[PDB]
């Protein structure tokens, strides 16, 4: 299972 | 040590379309888990047995986790552009990858929040899970960003908890397939290359985890130098395999031994032709 | 923006019997950036029902996929790999070797 949040770079 | 690992893929294709987001997820050596934006209703797929038995809710989750990070990395791909100062024309390649290693307490050993900018590491959550290295002046940028919005503790917070009952759960699932080595089925073969020399090939097949030592030794001195030995490859059924293969002499073919290593193997094999 | 060349090694699943079913692979590996171009030959002519694994990557986030196909191989039949990628200087074509 992944990671709950979204990544912004 | 057992792990869990993520791997995302987000590669621009100008003028070609929206750029396509794929990632793949392990546990070990085995896939258990695929998304594919460019395929016709991009969803999570299972692709182990273990994790298709989890619920409709558990795989639409999932889908949704990874529709929405398809979006967020077309985003940070024109946003890398841009600190880069690259054109609007060039095909780029965002690549993350993340997971946890169990350790023997049942408890994390290692955490790991990594990505590359075309092919070169861009910024990493550090082994503390407390801080980030910033490979360049443009990830000096994003981590800025991560400091200000406390990034870190989402991630230490995940890899942590999260990722290692996950892991735990999946490797009690799948307990008969990965939690069971599968030791190479190793056979010498001889195939003369002139009246006078002979090439040995030591192989190992049909094993599981991928990790492996093959080597030859000659009256007991070891042959790194003089043997070819080939990537560890896939089988496509799960198992892995390995050859080392060593020019000898025509009739000093007993002079040669292959020594196999493997997690599955009670004792390393010794094998003459 | 780094580039690297692909690794490749074109064999089989299972050792090669003449007459049997078996599958013909053929695994790059160690390429960036991810646009390849993998073709398994059948005597220099293009095998069309050809699946691949999905793009995966290693530690160092070099690219690796598994082309593969249901073959039956004879003593005839010559079976090959053909591989291009922007590191390669011209198409680079493996081929099949039943003792590798």
């Amino acid at each position: 299972a992944r990671f709950n949040d979204l990544r912004f770079v | 040590s057992h792990s869990m690992r993520y791997f995302d893929t987000a590669v621009s294709r100008p003028g070609r379309g929206e750029p396509r987001f794929i990632s793949v997820g392990y546990v070990d050596d085995t896939q258990f888990v695929r998304f594919d934006s460019d395929a016709a209703s991009p969803r999570g797929e299972p692709r182990a047995p273990w994790v298709e038995q989890e619920g409709p809710e558990y795989w639409d989750r999932e889908t949704q986790k990874y529709k929405r990070q398809a979006q967020a990395d077309r985003v940070n791909l024109r946003k890398l552009r841009g600190y880069y100062n690259q054109s609007e024309d060039g095909s780029h390649t965002l690549q993350w990858m993340y997971g946890c290693d169990l350790g023997p307490d049942g408890r994390l050993l290692r955490g790991y929040d990594q990505s590359a900018y075309d092919g070169k590491d861009y910024i990493a959550l550090n082994e503390d899970l407390r801080s980030w290295t910033a490979a360049d002046t443009a990830a000096q940028i994003t981590q800025r960003k991560w400091e200000a919005a406390r990034e870190a503790e989402q991630w230490r917070a995940y890899l942590e908890g999260t990722c290692v009952e996950w892991l735990r759960r999946y490797l009690e699932n799948g307990k008969e397939t990965l939690q069971r080595a599968e030791h190479p089925k190793t056979h010498v073969t001889h195939h003369p290359v002139s009246d006078h020399e002979a090439t040995l090939r030591c192989w190992a097949l049909g094993f599981y985890p991928a990790e492996i030592t093959l080597t030859w030794q000659r009256d007991g001195e070891d042959q790194t130098q003089d043997t070819e030995l080939v990537e560890t490859r896939p089988a496509g059924d799960g198992t892995f395999q390995k050859w080392a293969a060593v020019v000898v002499p025509s009739g000093e073919e007993q002079r040669y031994t292959c020594h196999v290593q493997h997690e599955g193997l009670p004792e390393p094999l010794t094998l003459r032709w | 923006m780094i580039q690297r060349t692909p690794k490749i090694q074109v064999y089989s699943r299972h050792p090669a019997e003449n007459g049997k079913s078996n599958f013909l692979n053929c695994y790059v590996s160690g390429f960036h950036p991810s646009d390849i171009e993998v073709d398994l030959l059948k005597n220099g002519e293009r095998i069309e029902k050809v699946e691949h694994s999905d793009l995966s990557f290693s530690k160092d986030w070099s690219f690796y996929l598994l082309y593969y196909t249901e073959f039956t191989p004879t003593e005839k039949d010559e079976y090959a790999c053909r591989v291009n990628h922007v590191t390669l200087s011209q198409p680079k074509i493996v081929k099949w070797d039943r003792d590798m």
